């Protein structure tokens, strides 16, 4: 199981750092969200090394992060617009895709 | 230690042989561990990765092919260096022997100890190359990477190769035991029907050809036990080893469930650590597979060891010698096959003969004079220099001696009579012959001299196989000819021929005769007499006319 | 046509064991079943193992499907050994058994009246064919057979059930099939004609060997060393590259093809992978496919190792079948139940205008027409070897003559029984080879005991027996002299006592006391029974009752020694020796 922190109110501009950890797991971590009645899609992923790779919509703008000594995994929200507000969710998993219960965040 | 001794000569080819069997083996180990990794990787989805460790993986794996033709070139290239080697040195020792070395074993066992064992072992070290030094790397690398991939499993490996090694206790017990047997018995098999193969005109002769069909029936069915005995070993063992193999495996399954709680992880392992299970039983097996054929390699170096050390009976000494004089003289002479206090001598220029008992030493008294035997006791000397003092050069150039039987090689007369010297021209080619009676006979060939003769000499029959014998003799023209009784297989019309050519080239020649037949021997100027050992006495034809009784029970004749 | 012929010889003796032998494919298609979808059963398990540890994750399941799955598993893998136990044990007992008879019917075939075979072919060749052509048989039969049997099954199996599991991967895992057999054609057939280059050298060499091995007395004597060791050495340098490629090429095929399973294994993991991460999302089926398919490819190119490896075997295998049908081939030629059973000659034994030779063109002999009575003998000389030889051969009926009749009274030889005839005449050949066993066997070669002494003291050669380690009992199959041999072969035809003797020129290696010995021996043979004999030295039979000479196998003289020399002749220009 996961549990992420860090979601709320932001306006456009404004900078949040997305904070989730694991129950001792230990996988390759990325970043989802949901638009309101949109399907759950892809953010970045963050490879276990250490490399990663972004959506092109925050490509250059969002970055993310993970410390392995614990698993615990980051994504530094920045340069907000409102198409960004969505509710986000830490993801992590072998096959079936475990992910937590996310936070929103709304860009005013 | 005789074949690594050889084979410090192509060292150099060796080392990179091995090096070949070590990258096959090491990329062959590495490839399960990709497997893992990449499906791990799956379980971790990263795709850069997946692509890295896929392009990684078949490069190793060609790696591996390519290791393997680069590995069985050069181990075949090291093994064929030394079997030849091996089979020139020893073709050199046999060829340094004395007669009575090469009498020390029979010449059915030198060539088959010098052709079948010779490939046998060239076999047996392009495996070892090839395959031998591959199976113990394998084995512990594969034991160790198993154990690293999954350590919590030590224990079912252990498991698994005690009971591969009882099965295969029993294995090495049961099918060596039977083995041997079963070897023995078609060799036995083999050896009867040869001969009654090639006694085919007397086995029709009778009908007891039909209670020879029911020995070699009986034989054959002996041979079927044991055959159905070996038979139940292999259906016992190869599913023995699938059935364990199997089971290994499917426990490694069923127990790592045990520990997945704390990692999921191993459920990347558990595959290759499988392939590995799997290749460490297969290595083994091979292992024990070859180290019980390994014996039969031992028996073949251990048979080849001794001829290649064994020392001849004679020995060069000193100083070559000076021409020979031409005389013969023998002090209290003894020697064990038989002789004792053998005592005589002969001038130059003069003809003796020799008679005994028959199978009595009949040509071996003879045979002395050629130093391929040593006096045990009292010695010889011919023209004043003992056998030890003698160096093999003058004896060849100096002395001559017909064997006991008439021997050819393949290829061309000419040849065979050029065996007695070296630069024999044609001119003193046809002169031998002549004195031996054999220009005409050689003419009626399809050239003469150089016409063919078959390997075993079945093209010619017995009396013109003992002229070629003689003219080859006489061919050197020296000092001292010995002959032994070649008068008695050909016709009796060219036995006056050959004494009378004999006694016109006698010009400084000294010569010995021995045989049976006294008739051919009234001719000589002495005569010496034998029986069992024992020298009888000294003369000539008409003086032991009444001197001695052994005499007269041959004369009668 | 080679394939037909060999499957025909195989059927022969298969025939009778049709039923195991059919019961046996059931059992190996069984087995390959079982062993085919056993990497099913596993990557199922492995799949359900993934699904129990992310259910451990949040649910820690009870694990109920993965142990019901490694049940099956296991109870099939199980079973497997079982069938591999039961039609390995099965094929092993019929191979045995079919072994065995064709072994025997090989022998039998042999001991038939093919005596043309061993007339015109060479021992060596003959020997050989025996020797290597069914003993690569019976090596094949024993490890190859079932080998490719087993293999092309699980080849066959393990194809359709790629097919029913998944499509796109087997049919690019499979991809790899031809340049894996490309690969083993090409190495194969140029392993085969490198060995048989490589095998014709080796003989040379041997044959060069052997030769000089026994003639080294010789090279002693006159010291041959140096010219045979350089012989022998440009030999050795031609087998040199002979043996060398012959072995790589002979070595490569196995090594090759492992690292062709190596390759091949990398490949479908390739494609695995690929397939799993840009494919289906149940990445458990996904790798369960995956492992499943690694086993797969283990499983496919093990037939095609073990295949191609028994390619070599099984080919020179049918290869000598082909000449063991050629032989099974040839008449038999025994002689029917003719009706006729000789117990007594009459004493009436004859020859008439008997024209025969090797073959039909150029015979060597016509026209012949000599008779035999009671008690006595004929003496007879002419051309050595063939031409007067041949006629023995005849009387034996060893061959059988095209025209012209042969009788002992009336009765020609084609009436009587064969069996009959060799019971009541004997013969003695020039070699007179001898046979395993003892001393004793070779005189009885008979359900006799005490005879064999009477026949010794006849045959002057008791002495002889006696001198030797415990007598009768001495072991034998070398250390021999020769005159003995053929004394052996007179005391054998003596206890055989037949009613007619034939002797060919018994003195060909012996001195003049043994030839006499020989001779007191002839007269013992020759004083009860009636007998032809061949003589080439005039003195053994001067005292013939009856002498022929011959031309080419015409006869030009006969009578007695001395009408023969009062009367002008060849006859006693070859007298005139003396």
């Amino acid at each position: 199981q996961l549990v992420e922190s860090g979601g709320g109110l932001v306006q456009a501009g404004d900078t949040l750092r997305l904070s989730c950890e694991a129950s001792r797991s230990f996988n390759r971590m990325g970043w989802y969200r949901q638009a309101p009645g949109k399907q759950r899609d892809m953010v970045a992923h963050i490879f276990s090394d250490g490399r990663t790779r972004y959506a092109d919509s925050v490509q250059g703008r969002f970055t993310i992060s993970r410390d392995n000594a614990k698993n615990t995994v980051y994504l530094q929200m920045n340069n907000l617009k409102p198409e960004d507000t969505a509710v986000y969710y830490c993801n992590g998993f072998f096959i079936q895709d475990f992910w937590g219960q996310g936070t929103p965040v709304t860009v005013s | 230690d005789l074949i690594i001794q050889h084979a410090k000569k192509y060292k150099g080819s060796v080392v990179i042989a091995l090096l070949a069997v070590i990258v096959m083996v090491v990329s062959a180990l590495w490839q399960p561990k990709l497997l893992q990794q990449v499906l791990e990787a799956i379980m971790n989805d990263d795709s850069d990765k997946m692509k890295n460790l896929g392009i990684q993986l078949i490069a190793i794996a060609g790696l591996g092919l390519v290791a393997g033709v680069i590995n069985t070139i050069f181990s075949a290239k090291v093994a064929q260096g030394v079997s030849a080697d091996i089979r020139e040195a020893t073709f050199r020792k046999i060829q340094t022997f004395s007669f009575g070395n090469i009498e020390k074993f029979s010449a059915g066992n030198l060539v088959v100890r010098l052709t079948n064992d010779v490939t046998q072992i060239q076999n047996v070290i392009m495996i070892a190359l090839q395959t031998l030094f591959r199976i113990p790397f394998l084995f512990i690398g594969s034991f160790i990477l198993a154990m690293l991939t999954l350590p919590q499993l030590w224990w079912v490996i252990v498991a698994l190769v005690i009971a591969v090694i009882l099965i295969s206790m029993l294995s090495f017990s049961q099918m060596g035991k039977h083995f041997m047997i079963i070897q023995n018995l078609i060799d036995k098999i083999n050896g009867i029907a040869k001969e009654n193969l090639l006694g085919i005109r007397v086995v029709k002769s009778f009908v007891q050809e039909k209670n020879q069909l029911s020995r070699f029936t009986k034989v054959s069915e002996e041979l079927t036990t044991h055959n159905l005995i070996v038979g139940s070993l292999f259906a016992v063992m190869i599913p023995a080893f699938m059935l364990v193999a199997n089971l290994a495996v499917v426990g490694s399954i069923f127990f790592v469930s045990n520990l997945v709680k704390d990692d999921p992880t191993l459920i990347g392992g558990v595959a290759s650590f499988m392939n590995y299970l799997m290749q460490i039983m297969m290595a083994i097996i091979i292992g024990g597979m070859m180290m019980m054929m390994t014996s039969r390699a031992a028996v073949s170096i251990k048979r080849i060891k001794e001829v290649m050390e064994t020392e001849p009976d004679v020995t060069y000494k000193k100083v070559p010698e000076q021409e020979l004089i031409g005389s013969v003289e023998f002090d209290h002479v003894s020697f064990r096959y038989t002789l004792k206090d053998i005592s005589f001598s002969i001038q130059p220029g003069e003809m003796i003969g020799i008679v005994g008992a028959t199978g009595a030493g009949k040509s071996t008294l003879a045979q002395l004079i050629p130093r391929l035997f040593d006096p045990t006791e009292g010695k010889i000397e011919v023209g004043g220099v003992d056998l030890r003092e003698v160096n093999e050069h003058s004896l060849r150039k100096t002395v001559s001696f017909v064997l006991q039987k008439a021997i050819l090689f393949s290829g061309t007369i000419a040849q065979n009579l050029r065996h007695g010297k070296r630069d024999a021209s044609e001119a003193d080619m046809e002169r031998a012959s002549g004195i031996a009676q054999a220009k005409e006979f050689i003419e009626k060939l399809a050239e003469g001299y150089d016409a063919p003769v078959e390997e075993r000499s079945n093209n010619f029959s017995g009396g013109q196989k003992q002229r070629l014998s003689i003219t080859r003799g006489v061919i050197g023209e020296p000092k001292i000819l010995i002959l032994d009784d070649s008068t008695s297989a050909l016709d009796a019309r060219s036995e006056r021929l050959v004494r009378e050519a004999l006694d016109k080239e006698l010009k400084e020649t000294t010569t010995i005769v021995i045989a049976q037949k006294i008739s051919s021997v009234v001719h000589a100027d002495r005569i010496l007499v034998l029986d069992n050992g024992r020298l009888v006495g000294e003369g000539t034809h008409e003086e032991l006319a009444a001197t001695n009784p052994v005499y007269q029970e041959i004369y009668e004749t | 046509t080679d394939l037909i012929k060999a499957s025909k010889f195989f059927y022969h003796y298969l025939k009778r064991y049709k039923v195991s032998f059919l019961f046996i494919f059931l059992a190996i298609f069984a087995a390959t079943y079982l062993q085919v979808k056993a990497p099913q059963f596993v990557g199922e398990a492995i799949q359900e193992l993934a699904k129990y540890a992310v259910n451990v994750m949040q649910g820690k399941d009870d694990k109920s499907a993965f142990v019901s799955v490694i049940w099956k598993l296991l109870i099939f893998y199980v079973l497997t050994s079982a069938a591999s136990f039961i039609y390995s044990i099965l094929f092993t007992q019929v191979v045995g058994k079919s072994t065995n008879r064709m072994r025997i019917g090989l022998f039998n075939k042999l001991e038939k009246l093919t005596i043309r075979f061993f007339d015109s072919h060479q021992d060596g060749e003959i020997l050989s064919r025996f020797t290597s052509d069914l003993d690569n048989i019976q090596n094949s039969l024993n490890q190859a057979l079932l080998q490719v049997l087993t293999n092309i099954a699980l080849l066959v199996g393990v194809l359709i059930m790629m097919f029913r599991q998944n499509v796109e991967l087997a049919w690019a895992t499979i991809a790899s099939t031809p340049i894996a057999i490309l690969i083993a054609v090409f190495v194969i057939s140029k392993a085969r004609k490198y060995v048989d280059l490589q095998q014709d050298e080796v003989g040379k060499l041997n044959g060069y060997m052997d030769e000089k091995i026994s003639g080294q007395r010789v090279i002693i004597t006159n010291g041959l060393q140096e010219e045979t060791i350089d012989g022998f050495l440009e030999q050795n340098e031609k087998v040199r590259a002979a043996t060398y490629k012959g072995q790589v090429y002979s070595g490569l095929l196995f090594p090759m093809m492992q690292g062709m399973s190596l390759v091949n294994t990398a490949i479908v993991i390739f494609f695995g992978g690929w397939l799993a991460i840009n494919g289906s999302v149940d990445r458990a089926a996904a790798l369960g496919l995956v492992v499943m398919f690694v086993q797969y490819s283990q499983q496919y190119y093990q037939p095609l190792m073990q295949i191609s490896s028994g390619y070599s075997m099984i080919q020179l295998a049918v290869t000598g079948a082909r000449r063991l049908n050629e032989m099974f081939d040839e008449p038999d030629e025994i002689r029917p139940e003719n009706g006729e059973k000789l117990e007594e000659i009459n004493k009436a034994v004859a020859l008439n205008h008997v024209v025969f030779g090797y073959n039909p063109e150029t015979p060597v002999l016509k026209d012949v027409s000599i008779h035999v009575d009671k008690g006595e003998m004929v003496a007879l000389v002419g051309p050595t070897g063939s031409g007067k030889t041949t006629i023995m051969n005849l009387m034996n009926r060893f061959y059988d003559v095209n025209e012209g009749a042969v009788t002992f009274d009336g009765v020609d030889i084609r009436e009587m029984d064969l069996d009959s005839l060799r019971s009541h005449v004997g013969i003695v050949l020039q070699e007179s080879v001898l046979f395993s066993g003892t001393i004793r066997e070779n005189i009885a070669f008979e359900a006799t005991d005490e005879e064999i002494v009477q026949a010794a003291k006849q045959a002057n050669i008791h002495e002889f027996i006696v001198n030797l380690e415990q007598g009768y009992d001495t072991e034998i199959t070398n250390l021999f002299s020769t005159g003995q041999k053929q004394l052996v072969s007179i005391a054998r035809t003596i206890i055989t006592n037949p009613e007619l003797l034939i002797l060919d020129e018994a003195t060909s290696n012996v001195d003049t006391v043994t030839e006499a010995k020989i001779q007191k021996a002839m007269d013992e043979a020759i004083k009860g029974r009636t007998s032809f004999v061949i003589a080439h030295r005039l003195k053994t039979i001067l005292n013939a009752d009856r002498i022929i000479v011959l031309r080419d196998g015409e006869v030009i003289e006969e009578g007695n020694h001395h009408e023969l020399v009062e009367q002008d002749g060849f006859y006693a220009e070859l007298y005139k020796n003396q």
